């Protein structure tokens, strides 16, 4: 047992018609101070899966280390490391299940909710979540942390259930994801401006997007706002 | 007298462990291996005789890779060589997890260097049937 430290705040993710989105800001905070601004909680494992990570930063260093030594352990005596025999992210995923439901079995959870976004080898999307519970599910859109009450809301008028994935694009996907990022900087306090998407796409395989930013912010009518009730000027 | 051949910790009269000379022998039975340095690397290779038709081609891979930098070839009891590496990929991954940085070459050889020699102290154990070759590129060439 234990409590997190330095921690990382929402990750968000949907699929659409041709695979996977998946979105993290790239703040690490140390309780109410927003102590490091230069932190990927996107850890991209191959061509074809990216894991975003929430919650203790010194946890999420430790998985990023298991999934390297993952990577390296499948390509031992592995002619097909590349090939037939390369992980999927499901591999990764029921990896990463496991051991997240053995630490809270031992009393002693890794600190984190992760959600493994890639496509599989057939073409199909994969997606799903697992935390320091070690509790799993799927859905057409999942995030984590406050991106689970606001971003989830959003993503899911998109894509409302399964049928509504291959009518959605990546370009309305995108959209949709960058516009939850945004809403999650206004009302998050825990929240950067800066952050990472991550694209994973069963034609045009992994585009990962650093630096980005959230823009086309509404803050005019702050002018017109003064006192909290009978102030007049 | 005589028996000096028959336990692997042994020395005989002229201070040798007739053990360790005879694993030796089991790798001249075996198949040719070689490595060659080159300006900005290694290469390796290895014959793989073809019993029968029955082998499938390009299946049956001999040479083993160790982290993602280093790679193993032997000769001798092919057994005795994966367990060689399997002790080698243990041992790198050790050195990786404390000091962060790809186990150096020279310190990977030493690792499997002291190993070997640990199974020439002993009459419990028997010494490893293989010579091998191996090495890579690190932080100095």
């Amino acid at each position: 047992t234990q409590q997190p430290i330095v921690t990382g705040t929402s990750v968000i993710s949907m699929k659409y018609d041709n695979g996977v989105i998946i979105a993290a800001d790239n703040l690490g905070s140390y309780g109410s101070l927003l102590r490091f601004n230069g932190v990927e909680r996107l850890i991209p494992v191959g061509d074809n899966t990216v894991v975003g990570i929430s919650g203790d930063i010194s946890d999420m260093q430790h998985i990023e280390r298991l999934l390297k030594d993952l990577v390296t352990e499948n390509a031992y005596d592995n002619p097909l490391a590349d090939a037939e025999e390369a992980l999927e992210p499901s591999y990764i995923f029921e990896y990463l299940a496991t051991v997240m439901y053995q630490r809270r079995s031992k009393m002693n959870p890794l600190w984190n909710a992760i959600i493994v976004a890639g496509v599989q080898s057939n073409g199909d999307q994969f997606l799903r979540y697992v935390n320091l519970l070690g509790v799993t599910y799927s859905s057409p859109t999942l995030a984590t942390g406050f991106g689970a009450h606001m971003a989830n809301p959003l993503l899911r008028k998109v894509v409302d259930r399964e049928s509504d994935i291959p009518k959605t694009t990546v370009q309305v996907a995108e959209e949709a994801i960058v516009n939850a990022m945004r809403v999650l900087y206004y009302r998050d306090a825990r929240s950067s401006r800066n952050f990472s998407l991550a694209i994973i796409d069963k034609n045009t395989g992994l585009t990962f997007k650093k630096n980005l930013q959230v823009e086309n912010m509404k803050w005019d009518f702050a002018k017109d706002i003064k006192g909290y009730g009978t102030q007049k000027i | 007298g005589t028996g000096y051949d028959l336990s692997n910790s042994v020395f005989s009269p002229d201070g040798r462990n007739f053990q360790v000379e005879y694993a030796v022998k089991a790798v001249e039975n075996g198949t040719t291996s070689i490595g060659i340095k080159c300006n900005d690397g290694v290469v390796f290779a290895v014959e793989k005789l073809i019993t029968s038709k029955l082998l499938v081609p390009q299946k049956n891979v001999k040479i083993q890779v160790v982290d993602r930098h280093i790679g193993c070839v032997y000769s001798g009891l092919i057994p005795d060589g994966r367990h060689l590496v399997n002790r080698g990929r243990e041992e790198a991954a050790s050195f990786k997890k404390l000091y962060k940085t790809p186990i150096p070459i020279p310190a990977f050889a030493d690792r499997l260097g002291q190993y070997v020699q640990a199974h020439t102290l002993y009459n419990s154990v028997r010494p490893f049937g293989v010579s091998t070759i191996f090495g890579g590129v690190d932080k100095n060439g």
